[PDB]
């Protein structure tokens, strides 16, 4: 969304010398960016940056959607800075805390998932096959009929 | 524990330790400044005590998620 | 609201709303605090584990029991274990719970005294009441005569009624029970190699005492047969392995109970208090307690009393006279049975101890009309 | 599943967290000053006697010894219910962060950056 | 700021800032002065070259340890390792960061009086901590309870933990490691031929020892093997040619760790002197033990321990029991890993023996309750 061009605004220059380093290293002349997953994950590594197994996968796997190989540095560069882990720790636990103590109007010590949807449809905003299922399917994760506050750190923790 | 030191403590702090002082033996300019003063000090205390309220609210619902939290953890 | 019926009892308090079946919290009153030093930081290590927090991490703490012998001896740690069955094991504040305390016959006056005056400064109850724990053991058999033989872990007493009339000068209490028994299979087992002497390891001795021990319906011929077959020797597992084989000590422990000179104690066994009990009555009610003796308590549990002790009863009673002996298969618990039932009687809701009377007159209210 | 979803949605639960906190505050220092009001009765300048003013004064004494009593009262409740509920918090973190507790590291960081060294 | 984890050892100096995963500077402890004449002048020659630097030297210096056995008897050659450790491989001078150094269970006193008196007056720290050698590899670990034997190069000492509780009459602290394993070692080569005397081919059958050793799952029958076949003979490349090879003398080597006897030793192998250990604890924490020992120090990376060690304990423990040995991957640097987390946690924070705490009492503040 909207995150991602902001972010391509603010390019922070320390990790713009490393995505540079990545041009120089995996472009062979002229190259139009084959996306070599495996050489993107061994820059990544190289660079620094810890990236899960698992984050080599989904790379791997959520690339060449053009289906050429060769990607636009755009939405390459994208992936790249978001894989990247920039953002402090996703506010306080203790915030998440007091949060819940304003959002527990149920006053039963938790919140509920369909509280969480009232709650959100009283903020006006929009409910889509993005939205309104999985939203409240990772909500109460572990399934409990209402969001517990650990589950209502889970859902969120470490976002910004 | 000698709850009896708890108690002489409590009732210390009911009757000793408080700031209890018998002060209605006064000029009036005096008096009226020495009610004054302990009329806003026992406010402050309405405002302490409002916050003691409250703040003890917010620890029985802590509880209530503490309580949640176990009967989930077990 | 709903009363609160607590029974400190002496090893397991036992405690629940007034009007059900059963307790809802039972657990072991002992309060040990740790005795090594501890070199882990941060581990949230604190100062006084009670109730089953301290069976869990009992080996090392050093288990001390707060009540000795229904007495209370340890006021501090007795307030601890009441402050822990209310706020953890109920999680009902007090504030707003009638009490319904129990103690045992011909206890001190100082201790009932304290335990209201606690009951009523510290915890705050709206309401409390003290009652003698062998009437409410009459109350869960449905039965208003008999004579009931409480013999819990602490103290085992007496106490014969009649058409709801106590005899208070018939009441025989003894103070050999389950401890006792405990303290002395622990001493007749060192006469095979095992040994256990920590505080931690009295709780082992009183698992093996549960599980494996019987109560023989004829003594001699027991000793006889255990010294010559091996039929009886059954073979338990400790904490850690090394299973042992407890031979003719399974019914040597509870012998005691019939022959208290084993531990050296003078008094004559729950079989024949029972009967001097019975004769100290008037001697037209002496049919009625004959044929409603009530069996209660923890330590009534051992597998084949109920007929020892009409085969000694017998043995002493007058040779027309029936014998019969009352063994619900809910002994334990039957003490806070009884007192959900008399907590939950309309005619009863008028015996409370008011906060307001006990601001009148002081501690030594109990003592007056309101027993 | 998109990234953009969670962007999104933790843009609402910031708008409604803070809304909320506004909320909770403004109608403590509502109610507070209401509560402030109705019981920190005021003392007036004039209209009393020296009389007056004494036994105005120790009627309001009184009072305040009541109020005070109270407070302290209750402060002590909450103080030891505040006991209660760090207990609490404890054994709770003992029930689930005992072994959360080594997990906390920040490793392979610069050694990993040191191989020109020899 | 940042603290500075030490870690003496004796074998291996084993430093780095708290918060990390791996110690960042590792260099072995030795203080080796030249030993022949020198011509060639201005050449730069020094009086002594510590740390990594005399391993390259080696065959014209006399390297010797400073710490022999956990104690330290040089006192000298310690100051310089240490100033060395702090200036040169970590380059932070010791006025801004707090010290934390380890020490083996069961030591004299005055080494630790001497080690403290030494960081406050000659490299001024703000405020330094010692802390146990075990404590720490149980950190590492993750766990809190569990029986840890650190099986170091100077020493192997065997703590036993429970909940966070030490239980200081169960440490058996045994004083073979890993040099006595490099002399036994020295010793037995002399059988084929091959003679090491000077104190810089120590080093060499040390580089034997690490690479070639491993320990047998079953003694007899590998002697038996090795006597009949021969594909147990590695060979292995000395620093300037003439291969050697090394026959039974493979598992023979570290075998020693459970047989004492070898080396002249009376005491038993770290196999006995763990269930040693674990006997000692209370009848109720001895299963936990069981399930949890742990495996650290440099010592215990022979292929193959991990399978030996158990093994012997299943045959000693009662069959019931479980016996779980854990051997985590990063062994060697366990007890630094450890520190490193004690030294990032905020409990600990006000646990340092401040500066103006040490100039009021003296150096014998360590012992006091800052332990
Ligand atoms: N199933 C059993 N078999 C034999 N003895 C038992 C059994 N259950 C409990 N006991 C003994 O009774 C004691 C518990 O008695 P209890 O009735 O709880 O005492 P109290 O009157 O203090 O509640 C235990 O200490 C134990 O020694
Ligand atoms: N990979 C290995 N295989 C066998 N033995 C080893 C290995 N690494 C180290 N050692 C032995 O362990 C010793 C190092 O132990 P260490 O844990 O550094 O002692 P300290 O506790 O003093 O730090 C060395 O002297 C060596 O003999
Ligand atoms: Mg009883
Ligand atoms: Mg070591």
């Amino acid at each position: 969304d909207d995150i991602y061009k902001a972010a391509v605004e603010q390019l922070t220059e320390e990790q713009k010398n490393e995505f540079k380093a990545a041009f120089d290293i995996f472009v062979l002349g002229a190259e139009d960016g084959c996306i070599s997953t495996k050489e993107l994950g061994k820059v990544m590594r190289m660079l620094g940056q810890n990236p899960t197994p698992e984050e080599l996968q989904e790379m791997i796997d959520e690339v060449d959607e053009d289906g050429s190989g060769t990607v636009d540095f755009d939405e390459f560069l994208v992936m790249m800075v978001r894989c990247m882990k920039d953002d402090s720790k996703g506010k306080s636990e203790e915030e998440l805390s007091d949060l819940f103590r304003m959002f527990d109007k149920n006053a039963d010590g938790y919140i509920d998932l369909d509280e969480l949807k009232m709650m959100l449809q009283a903020t006006g905003e929009t409910i889509t096959e993005d939205d309104i299922e999985e939203l409240m399917k990772d909500g109460d994760k572990n399934n409990d009929g209402r969001i517990d506050y650990d589950e209502f750190l889970e859902f969120m923790k470490g976002v910004e | 524990g000698k709850r009896q030191t708890e108690r002489e403590k409590k009732k210390k702090i009911l009757a000793e330790r408080r700031k209890a002082l018998a002060i209605d033996h006064l000029n009036e300019d005096q008096l009226r400044e020495k009610a004054k003063e302990l009329w806003q000090s026992i406010h402050n205390l309405e405002a302490e005590k409002f916050d003691l309220q409250e703040k003890f609210k917010q620890q029985k619902y802590e509880i209530n998620v503490l309580r949640n939290r176990i009967n989930d953890n077990q | 609201t709903t009363a609160l019926v607590c029974d400190n009892g002496s090893g397991l308090v036992k405690a629940g709303f007034a009007g059900d079946d059963a307790p809802r919290a039972v657990f072991p009153s002992i309060v040990g605090r740790p005795r090594h030093q501890g070199v882990m930081v941060g581990m949230g290590q604190k100062d006084s584990y009670v109730g089953d927090e301290a069976q869990s991490k009992r080996g090392i703490l050093t288990l001390k029991y707060p009540i000795e012998h229904g007495i209370i001896t340890n006021w501090d740690d007795m307030e601890k274990i009441w402050h822990h069955t209310f706020y953890n094991e109920l999680r009902v504040a007090p504030e707003e719970h009638p009490t319904l305390l129990t103690e045992a016959p011909l206890n001190p006056k100082a201790n009932r005294e304290k335990m209201t005056q606690i009951m009523f400064e510290t915890f705050n109850v709206p309401a409390m009441y003290v009652a003698i724990q062998a009437v409410l053991s009459l109350y869960a058999s449905g039965r208003t005569t008999g004579i009931v033989l409480d013999s819990g872990d602490g103290v085992t007493h007496n106490v014969p009624i009649y058409e709801g009339y106590a005899l208070p000068h018939a009441i025989m209490r003894l103070d050999l029970a389950g401890r006792d028994l405990t303290d002395y299979l622990m001493k007749i087992l060192t006469e095979r190699g095992y040994s256990f002497v920590t505080t931690a390891e009295r709780e082992i001795v009183r698992d093996i005492k549960e599980k494996l021990c019987y109560v023989a319906l004829d003594f001699e011929n027991e000793m006889a047969t255990a010294a010559s077959s091996s039929s009886l020797e059954k073979s338990y597992e400790l904490p850690d392995g090394q299973v042992i084989t407890i031979g003719n000590e399974r019914f040597r422990c509870p012998e005691t109970l019939f022959q208290p000179s084993f531990i050296g104690m003078e008094s004559a066994g729950i079989h024949e208090t029972t009967y001097n009990s019975i004769m100290k009555c008037d001697i037209d009610i002496r049919k009625d307690l004959y044929a409603n003796n009530v069996l209660s308590g923890g330590t009534t549990m051992y597998p084949g009393i109920a007929d020892r002790m009409q085969k000694e009863i017998t043995a002493l009673a007058p040779s027309t006279m029936k014998i019969k002996i009352i063994a619900p298969p809910e002994r334990k618990y039957s003490v806070w049975i009884g007192g959900s039932i008399l907590a939950s009687l309309s005619t009863f809701q008028q015996m409370w101890i008011s906060k307001q009377e006990y601001d009148e007159a002081g501690p030594s209210i109990v003592h007056r009309k309101c027993f | 599943i998109s990234a953009s979803r969670k962007l999104q949605l933790k843009t609402l639960m910031l708008q409604i967290a803070k809304q909320e906190m506004e909320r909770e505050a403004e109608e403590r220092r509502g109610e507070k000053g209401r509560v402030l009001r109705t019981r920190c009765q005021p003392l007036e300048l004039d209209g009393l006697g020296f009389e007056e003013l004494q036994d105005l004064c120790r009627q309001l004494h009184a009072r305040v010894d009541k109020v005070d009593e109270e407070r302290y009262d209750v402060e002590a409740k909450v103080t030891k219910n505040i006991t209660e509920i760090a207990d609490l918090t404890q054994k709770i973190y003992d029930l689930r962060g005992k072994f959360k507790r080594p997990t906390l590291r920040r490793v392979r960081i610069s050694a990993d950056a040191m191989m020109q060294a020899l």
